[PDB]
C-alpha cells in the first residue's frame, strides 16, 4: 500500500512563526494529497485538496504544495487557533492512506522536571497487586525518558506512562508512570527507583525508596 | 446544514458483530460517494471503507471480509456491519463525504473528504463494567516533597472510560494533574489524579480526590494521610 | 431565497438570511486535467472572491446562470 510518512512528527511553534510541515509518499501519487487539521475531542476538518488548492472558509495563512512523493504544509503565520495535528492523506488510489499526524505545540524556554516518587499503599497489596507511581512536574520539553530499576535492574514490560496536554497556564507538560509487580514480586526486592533523564536536568535525578522503610 | 451523525455505538465482545448507522441531512446523498475513516484512541486515522455513489464497495486490507459497507438512498442512511471484531478495531468511527467537485469536464468523486461527522466509539473489550479501586499516593518524607509537596489518587481496574477527579470538592483546582488512563493487559484501565501544595500543609489541611465512576453506581471519596519512610539506610 | 446549485439534484431553497445567489468560475490544481472548477449556490452577501476568481451575483430567485 502507499505510506505516507510525515516530518516531524511534533514541532514547537510559537505566536508569529511560519511552520512548515513535509509528506513524503512511498509511491508517485501525482497531486492527489488533502491536509487535515484536528484539534482534541473533534472531528478533522480538510484545509487543502489536490497538493495546493484551499478549502472555503480555510484562512490564507494556510498553503500546500508538492507533487509525486514530495509535499508540504505551510503555515505562514502561526495562530493561537491553529495549534492542533495536521494529517495528509492520498486520494491517488484504493486503500486511501493517512500520515501518522504532526502535533504543533507552543514553543517556551527549557524547564526541568520536579520528581516525586509514591510507594504501594498497605490497602492496594492486600488485593495482591504493587503499583509504584512516579511524577514529573511542570517540564518541557515533551521528551523524558522515565526508567525503573529495582534493586538497581532496568525494568521493561511492566509499566505504562500517561502525560498531559500543554498546560494552559505555563505550556509545561506533567508525565506520570506506573510500575506495576504483584505482592509477591513486590516482597521479594528492597529497593524501587525512578530515574528521570531530561534535557532541562545536569544529570540524571533518581528518587527511591526502601520496601520495609515506609 | 449539512450535517454527518452517526449511531450505533457501544461495547463488543471479540468475535463479536456490531452495525454502525449514519443519518445524512442537507445534501443528495445518493449522489455522493461516502466512507468510514477510524482512529484508535491517541493514535491518528485511518480509512475503513467506502461506498461509491455508482455502487463499487472499497475495503481497508486489515477489514476486507469482516466488514460490510451499504447504503439506503431513501432513508439518506450508511451503514457498516463489523464482524469477528478483535482489540485493535476499538476506536471512534466517523461517517465521511467523499467530495463532488464539478467541472467543465464533468463531475469527479473522492478527491478528499469533506464533511465529517463528530463520530461514535467502539470499544470491543471481553471486560465488564467495574468500578475503580482508589489507592492514596500519600505525600512522604521528601520522597514526594521537594518544598512543595506532591499527593494524589490512583484510580486502578475499572471499566470502561470515563472517571472524572476533583479535590477536595472542586475547592482546590490550582496544581491538579489528571492523566490520561492507560488500558492496562488486563483490560482494564488505570489512572492518577495529583496536585502540589506546601508541604507544610501536610500535618494540617484535609485533602480529599472525588473519584467519579459515571458508568457504574461508584464514587469514592478517598482522604490521603502523609505516610513516614523511615530512611535510616539513608 | 431560492438559488441554482451546482447541481440540478441539490435543493434550490437559500439558508435563512440570504438574497444573493452566484456562479463562482476558478481553476484549482486539477485545471490543466479537468478544467475550470465551477460553483452555484446562496451566500449572505457577493463574497470575497480571491486572485484569478471570475464571480457574477444576482438577487432574484434562481437568477445565479
Ligand atoms: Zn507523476
Ligand atoms: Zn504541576
Ligand atoms: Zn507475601
Ligand atoms: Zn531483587
Ligand atoms: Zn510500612
Ligand atoms: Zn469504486
Ligand atoms: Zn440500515
Ligand atoms: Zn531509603
Ligand atoms: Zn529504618
Amino acid at each position: 500500500e502507499i505510506v505516507l510518512t510525515q516530518s516531524p512528527s511534533s514541532l514547537s511553534a510559537s505566536v508569529g512563526d511560519r511552520v512548515t510541515i513535509t509528506c513524503q509518499a512511498s509511491q508517485d501519487i501525482s497531486n492527489y494529497l488533502n491536509w487535515y487539521q484536528q484539534k482534541p475531542g473533534k472531528a478533522p476538518k480538510l484545509l487543502i485538496y489536490a497538493a495546493s488548492s484551499l478549502e472555503s472558509g480555510v484562512p490564507s495563512r494556510f498553503s500546500g504544495s508538492g507533487s509525486g512523493t514530495d509535499f508540504t504544509l505551510t503555515i505562514s503565520s502561526q495562530q493561537p487557533e491553529d495549534f492542533a495535528t495536521y494529517y495528509c492523506q492520498q486520494a491517488n488510489s484504493f486503500p486511501y492512506t493517512f500520515g501518522q499526524g504532526t502535533k504543533v505545540e507552543i514553543k517556551r524556554t527549557v524547564a526541568a522536571p520536579s520528581v516525586f516518587i509514591f510507594p504501594p499503599s498497605d490497602e492496594q497489596l492486600k488485593s495482591g497487586t504493587a503499583s509504584v507511581v512516579c511524577l514529573l512536574n511542570n517540564f518541557y520539553p515533551r521528551e523524558a525518558k522515565v526508567q525503573w530499576k529495582v534493586d538497581n535492574a532496568l525494568q521493561s514490560g511492566n509499566s505504562q506512562e500517561s502525560v498531559t496536554e500543554q498546560d494552559s497556564k505555563d505550556s509545561t507538560y506533567s508525565l506520570s508512570s506506573t510500575l506495576t509487580l504483584s505482592k509477591a514480586d513486590y516482597e521479594k526486592h528492597k529497593v524501587y527507583a525512578c530515574e528521570v533523564t531530561h534535557q532541562g536536568l545536569s544529570s540524571p535525578v533518581t528518587k527511591s525508596f526502601n520496601r520495609g522503610e515506609c | 446544514e449539512v450535517q454527518l451523525v452517526e449511531s450505533g455505538g457501544g461495547f463488543v465482545q471479540p468475535g463479536g458483530s456490531l452495525r454502525l448507522s449514519c443519518a445524512a441531512s442537507g445534501f443528495t446523498f445518493s449522489n455522493f460517494d461516502m466512507h468510514w475513516v477510524r482512529q484508535s484512541p491517541g493514535k491518528g486515522l485511518e480509512w475503513v471503507s467506502g461506498l461509491d455513489h455508482s455502487g463499487g464497495a472499497h475495503y481497508a486490507g486489515s477489514v476486507k471480509g469482516r466488514f460490510t459497507i451499504s447504503r439506503e438512498d431513501a432513508k439518506n442512511s450508511l451503514d457498516l456491519q463489523m464482524n469477528n471484531l478483535r482489540v485493535d478495531d476499538t476506536a471512534v468511527y466517523f461517517c465521511v463525504r467523499g467530495t463532488l467537485y464539478h467541472y467543465t469536464s464533468g463531475s469527479y468523486y473522492s478527491d478528499a473528504f469533506d464533511i465529517w461527522g463528530q463520530g461514535t466509539l467502539v470499544t470491543v473489550s471481553s471486560a465488564s463494567v467495574k468500578g475503580p479501586s482508589v489507592f492514596p499516593l500519600a505525600p512522604s518524607s521528601k520522597s514526594t516533597s521537594g518544598g512543595t509537596a506532591a499527593l494524589g489518587c490512583l484510580v486502578k481496574d475499572y471499566f470502561p472510560e470515563p472517571v472524572t477527579v476533583s479535590w477536595n470538592s472542586g475547592a482546590l483546582t490550582s496544581g491538579v494533574h489528571t492523566f490520561p488512563a492507560v488500558l492496562q493487559s488486563s483490560g482494564l484501565y488505570s489512572l492518577s489524579s495529583v496536585v502540589t501544595v506546601p508541604s507544610s500543609s501536610l500535618g494540617t489541611q484535609t485533602y480529599i480526590c472525588n473519584v467519579n465512576h459515571k458508568p457504574s453506581n461508584t464514587k469514592v471519596d478517598k482522604k490521603v494521610e502523609p505516610k513516614s519512610c523511615d530512611k535510616t539506610h539513608t | 431565497r431560492t438559488c441554482n446549485k451546482t447541481f440540478s439534484d441539490q435543493s434550490k431553497i437559500c439558508p435563512p438570511g440570504e438574497n444573493i445567489c452566484y456562479t463562482k468560475t476558478w481553476c484549482d490544481a486539477f485545471c490543466s486535467q479537468r478544467g475550470k472548477r465551477v460553483e452555484l449556490g446562496c451566500a449572505a452577501t457577493c463574497p470575497k472572491v480571491k486572485a484569478g476568481v471570475e464571480i457574477k451575483c444576482c438577487s432574484t430567485d434562481n437568477c445565479n446562470k
